[PDB]
RNA sequence: AGAGUUAAAUUAUAACUAAGCUGUAAAAAGCCCUAGUUAAAAUAAAAUAACCCACGAAAGUGACUCUAAUAAUCCUGACACACGAUAGCUAGGACCCAAACUGGGAUUAGAUACCCCACUAUGCCUAGCCCUAAACCCAAAUAGUUACAUAACAAAACUA
């Protein structure tokens, strides 16, 4: 049997470490016009906008390069008890899946 | 080095200037102060004209005069220094290199104050 | 009144135009709190009077940019929504 | 990089207007008050060549304060100063009022070519006490 | 960057005396302080001006310059459509940020958070 | 707390120049020994920095420089001791500007007020008093805890 701890410190988002300037691979799973809704597997999906480079090319299924600036955004506001969640990560759009 | 002096002097020839600079550095090994070293800065036209010895000047010479001195000392010297006829301005400054250099680690970033309001379910 | 003149808040109007150039001065002024000073010092303010001005400004610029960057903050989300009418 | 604003009181630069320096040409002193307005044209020696306030242009108490008024007084001004042969002028206003602006263009409109403006507007660091604020 | 809040306010704990008296709690809103009504100035002014000049010169008779005239109806039909255009210009909003309305229904959907 | 110093502005007072200049919602009175410009001491007050939050027991303290200098191996404590904003009082200086009072001018039914214009005690220094404030952060000092817990409102609740 494996100890949820072992799992814990094996895992790839315990190896990524600080989110910053990472390099990660993504998914695209929903589309609205403009706007490629990306799992990258964190935890939150993250925005993205169709770049001028291929457009068609990006579409639901399609898998994608991302540069993760945050895991997720958040800040604390004035007179505010808790903080104020976004529901996302910030990331980067570089190129699609490059193979 | 101890104190520090910064002289604006009018603006004259090189032998008339050498006078007044060798005196003044007389009455200061006078008061009885060791002078360690003497700068020259050049002679500027000043920021803006200074008024002194019913003489309105537009340019100076300015020289930097680091010594050390006993305290009872500054007040005889800016005294003399005040009296003189060809000091534009004179100032006697604690120099600089007194002063410690106390490591900026940088900048300790501030976090947003929080239990300032109760918790009240308000509207 | 000692310093040398016309280097202090001097524009040179460039092209001819000089409602432009005068707009530009007025920036300046404006933008280091110069008009604001001699406004404020047409009369005089007494002491009091003037930390509570100090305070009430202080108070709403730091409301005003705290709500600034919230404002900014959730810009993302104004983006046409990808859930409707679930 | 082209019309940096302040030209230097050294010789290094050599911009010329009707061949003259930019020491030699006229400055016009523009006073704004609240009140009222007055320009008075003077050679770089300091001789006055022209003056116009908005009261010398025949309006009175009141309207005097307005912009109408400042340029009104600036076109005249002008006249007086043209007439003397002055081509450009660096302007200074003094105050803040209503007839700063107006004024201004009206040397403009007036036939006299502008090419400074900078403002010397006395600004205390904290000298003379201004007088009471008003309701009280 | 936001001014430090840290000692400025009159409380228990701080052994500093205070800094900011807020006339009202220092808490983002809600909602956002609606729209600014400009006001207008006298319009078209110049052109009003010469042409008194001109009849003053003129002795009144309206003949003599058409130029100044037909100067000043331009005027005044540049500030008749120019109020017909600042009528319908409501799309304007900051140019470059979103109406008061968006803005409102977007901070309703992230709201700040006083309680629990 | 001393001692020394002045950048901006202002004022005397001259040189020119124009007849106005000031002043309000609008005016009037007021001043033309006025106004703009160019010069320029004293006195007074210390833009920006400060979106900083330091120093003092508090009052208070933010132009510059130097001298002196910020009690207590640190618990509480008076009717005792020493201080204590402004205004005020006594004597002597100072007087740019401000300004109670007062006199003009408007406004008004009236206007002993709000607006305008002058000008004074007074703000300034040196020495001596007076000892009051919404002297309020209306929140005592010194150690603690965030347990228990919402009269209301405000700056959340409590031990010793
Ligand atoms: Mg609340
Ligand atoms: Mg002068
Ligand atoms: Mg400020
Ligand atoms: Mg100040
Ligand atoms: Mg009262
Ligand atoms: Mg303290
Ligand atoms: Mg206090
Ligand atoms: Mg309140
Ligand atoms: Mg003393
Ligand atoms: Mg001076
Ligand atoms: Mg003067
Ligand atoms: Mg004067
Ligand atoms: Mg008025
Ligand atoms: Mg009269
Ligand atoms: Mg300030
Ligand atoms: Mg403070
Ligand atoms: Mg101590
Ligand atoms: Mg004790
Ligand atoms: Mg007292
Ligand atoms: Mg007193
Ligand atoms: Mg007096
Ligand atoms: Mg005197
Ligand atoms: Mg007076
Ligand atoms: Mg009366
Ligand atoms: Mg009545
Ligand atoms: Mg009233
Ligand atoms: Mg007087
Ligand atoms: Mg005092
Ligand atoms: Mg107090
Ligand atoms: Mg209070
Ligand atoms: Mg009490
Ligand atoms: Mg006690
Ligand atoms: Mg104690
Ligand atoms: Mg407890
Ligand atoms: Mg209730």
């Amino acid at each position: 049997v494996e100890s949820f701890a072992s799992m814990l410190r094996h895992s790839p988002l315990t190896q990524m470490g600080p989110a910053k300037n990472k390099l990660v691979i993504g998914q695209i799973f929903h589309i609205v016009e403009d706007d490629l809704y990306i799992d990258f597997g964190g935890k939150f999906h993250c925005v993205c906008k169709r770049p001028e480079v291929d457009g068609e090319k990006y579409q639901k299924g399609t898998r994608v390069r991302l540069r993760l600036l945050d895991l997720e955004l958040t800040s604390r506001f004035l007179g505010a008890t808790t903080d104020t969640t976004i529901l996302e990560a910030d990331a980067v759009l570089l190129g699609l899946q490059e193979s | 080095p101890r104190y520090e002096l910064a002289l604006i002097l009018k603006a004259m020839q090189r032998p008339e200037t050498a006078a007044a600079l060798k005196r003044t550095l007389e009455a200061l090994m006078d008061r009885g102060a060791v002078v360690r070293n003497l700068e020259n800065l050049g002679e500027r036209m000043l920021p803006y004209k200074i008024s002194a010895h019913n003489q309105r000047h537009s340019r100076g010479g300015y020289f930097l005069v680091d010594f050390y001195a006993p305290a009872t000392t500054v007040e005889s010297m800016m005294e003399h220094l005040s009296r003189d006829i060809d000091v534009i301005r004179p100032n006697i400054v604690k120099h600089p290199l007194t002063q410690e250099v106390k490591e900026c680690e940088g900048i300790v970033p501030v976090p947003l104050e929080e239990k300032l309001y109760s918790t009240k379910k308000r509207k | 009144a000692n310093h040398l003149k016309f280097i202090a808040r001097t524009v040179m109007v460039q092209e001819g135009n000089v409602e432009g150039a005068y707009r530009t001065l007025n920036r300046i002024l404006t933008m280091d709190g110069l008009i604001e000073d001699i406004k404020r010092r047409r009369y005089y303010e007494k002491p009091c009077r003037r930390r509570q001005r100090e305070s009430y400004e202080t108070c709403r610029r730091i409301y005003n940019m705290e709500m600034a960057r919230k404002i900014n903050f959730l810009m993302r989300k104004n983006r046409a929504d990808p859930w409707q009418g679930c | 990089s082209f019309s940096i604003y302040p030209p230097i009181p050294g010789q290094e630069n050599s911009l010329r207007w009707a061949g003259k320096k930019f020491e030699e040409i006229p400055i016009a002193h523009i006073k704004a008050s609240y009140n009222n307005t007055q320009i008075q044209v003077v050679s770089a020696a300091h001789q006055p060549l022209a003056h116009a306030s908005c009261g010398t242009e025949g309006f009175r108490n009141a309207k005097k304060g307005t912009g109408i008024a400042a340029q009104t007084a600036g076109i005249a001004a002008a006249a007086k100063a043209t007439g003397k042969g002055v081509t450009h002028v660096r302007v200074v206003v003094k105050g803040l009022g209503p007839g700063r602006l107006s004024a201004i263009k009206g040397l403009t409109m007036g036939g006299l070519e502008v090419i400074s403006i900078t403002d010397n507007t006395p600004i205390p660091h904290n000298g003379c006490r201004p007088r009471k604020a008003r309701r009280l | 960057a936001t001014p430090s809040l840290r000692g400025r306010l009159a409380r228990l704990g701080n052994p500093r005396r205070p800094i900011l008296k807020p006339n009202k709690p220092l808490i983002l809103a809600n909602h956002v302080g609606e729209r600014r009504r400009e006001k207008g100035e006298a319009t078209c002014i110049t052109e009003m001006s010469v042409m008194m000049a001109c009849w003053k010169q003129n002795e009144f008779r309206d003949e003599a310059c058409r130029k100044e005239i037909q100067d000043f109806f331009d005027c005044a039909s540049r500030a008749e459509a120019a109020r017909k255009m600042r009528s319908i210009q409501e799309n304007l909003g900051e140019l470059g940020s979103l109406p008061p309305k968006k803005l409102n229904k977007l901070l309703h959907r992230f709201p700040n958070k006083p309680h629990v």
